């Protein structure tokens, strides 16, 4: 939501 | 290659002062943090690899590891606000700044992706990105003639990230900052990707929630009318945002909900009261329950939509939380309607559900409808017919559940139980 992780 | 190093590894490999081989660990630092099963984030942090990766941001002759420590510092700042907090000690704000104007477009978006998680984490860090002077470059990568030119993973992140800018309260983001984004936010909302659009949205929403002078920035945009039409949309990732935005506006005065009349928005209430969703039913009827406490002019176009039976079926059956909702939309509606209103309320058929919720264990929803029940006594007096009310309660069990409420815990709900009963 707030934060997104680059996978 | 450059897969499942250990930590060791990557800590000789930047310890070295081979630029190649600072690289090469810096990727498998990469990867070891962008792997799905718990990223060894607190492992990296400890073994003191941030000033590292900052540096290498500032590294212009060597593209790659560029790339590679901003991702790696990105996946750091996704975590934890003590681990977000670890990459903002470390000096990556201005260096994530600097990054935006890269002439490598990837490297420019991974910086956009991590100061939207580190404007992300909260109010504090999304003011400092800001007055590092985050906005002025961001907006600058969105100055195009037309946004379908550019990537599409691209601009779906850099609408992300202006909306963490747009994003958290106490305090709100500085007026000026929100006054520079807005156009290019009115922009994005007419752009046609859905993902482009629910963020927009979203970004939107957070901009209306809050006083009265903040909606006002966002609605004399004239984004009411766009914002309208994306509630009647398919995707609900951008219904729900557009909703809690038309909700947010009609918190406003009578004026900027009279607004959102103009635009449309009640024809689309029969779908969004019937939604099968919960959260948009219950967040539909929290907006109708907002715009029922607005003028009797208002109330009327309530009416004429049709929309007092959906009230009337949405407090028959619904989430618990919705009839609530519900409840609350009747009695705004009694306290300011006139009395043809609240009578046509009667023969929608609002008594029976009415009493139905007064055997809820909820005592704020009890308050609620024995004020709608005394509103609707009220208008029967000035019309000589309470009698016929009161017949009408007891008929469908009513009396019974009121009569019972006087011995009741609350003082305030015995007070207005006792009250009824003596009255009629």
């Amino acid at each position: 939501r707030k934060k997104k992780n680059k996978a | 290659g450059t897969v499942n190093w250990s930590v060791e590894d990557i800590v000789k490999g930047i310890n070295s002062n081979n630029l190649e081989s600072q690289l090469q660990a810096t990727q498998a630092a990469r990867k070891l943090l962008s792997r799905e099963k718990q990223p060894p984030i607190d492992n990296i942090i400890r073994a003191g690899l941030i000033p590292k990766f900052v540096s290498f941001l500032g590294k212009t002759d060597c593209s790659p590891i560029q790339f590679e420590s901003a991702w790696a510092l990105t996946n750091i700042a996704s975590g934890t606000s003590e681990q977000t907090k670890a990459v903002v000690d470390g000096g990556a704000i201005p260096a994530f700044i600097s990054l935006l104007a890269s002439p490598h477009a990837h490297i420019s978006e991974q910086a956009v992706w991590a100061l939207g998680n580190i404007a992300g984490d909260g109010s504090a860090f999304r003011d400092l990105v800001i007055k590092h002077g985050a906005i002025d470059p961001l907006l600058a990568l969105l100055a195009v003639p037309d946004l379908s030119t550019l990537a599409c993973g691209y601009l779906r992140n850099l609408t992300w990230t202006l909306s963490n800018l747009c994003r958290n309260k106490n305090p709100a983001p500085p007026l000026d900052a929100v006054e520079q984004i807005l156009p290019t936010l009115v922009r994005l909302l007419h752009h046609n990707d859905p993902e482009v659009l629910a963020d927009s949205c979203w970004a939107i929403s957070y901009l209306t929630d809050g006083p009265n002078e903040r909606i006002e920035m966002v609605v004399k945009k004239g984004v009411v009318p766009q914002l309208v039409k994306l509630l009647g949309a398919t995707e609900l990732p951008i219904v729900t945002p557009a909703l809690r935005a038309i909700g947010n506006i009609v918190t406003g005065t009578d004026e900027q909900t009279q607004k959102v009349i103009d635009a449309g928005a009640l024809a689309v209430f029969p779908s969004l009261l019937t939604n099968p969703k919960t959260n948009i039913q219950k967040e539909a009827t929290w907006t109708m329950s907002n715009i029922t406490a607005g003028r009797q002019d208002q109330i009327q176009q309530v009416v004429n939509h049709g929309l007092v039976p959906f009230l009337v079926g949405v407090l028959s059956k619904a989430d618990f939380k919705t009839q609530k909702e519900a409840a609350w939309a009747i009695t705004n509606y009694t306290s300011g309607g006139t009395v043809e209103q609240i009578v046509y309320l009667v023969h929608c058929g609002i008594i029976e559900p009415l009493m139905n919720l007064l055997s809820a264990k909820d005592t704020k929803i009890i308050q609620v409808i024995l004020d709608a029940i005394s509103n609707i006594f009220q208008a029967a007096e000035k019309l000589g017919e309470t009698e016929k009310l009161s017949i009408m309660i007891e008929e469908c069990g009513g009396l019974d559940k009121i009569e019972a409420l006087q011995r009741h815990e609350n003082e305030s709900v015995y007070k207005a139980s006792l009250n009824l009963i003596e009255k009629y």
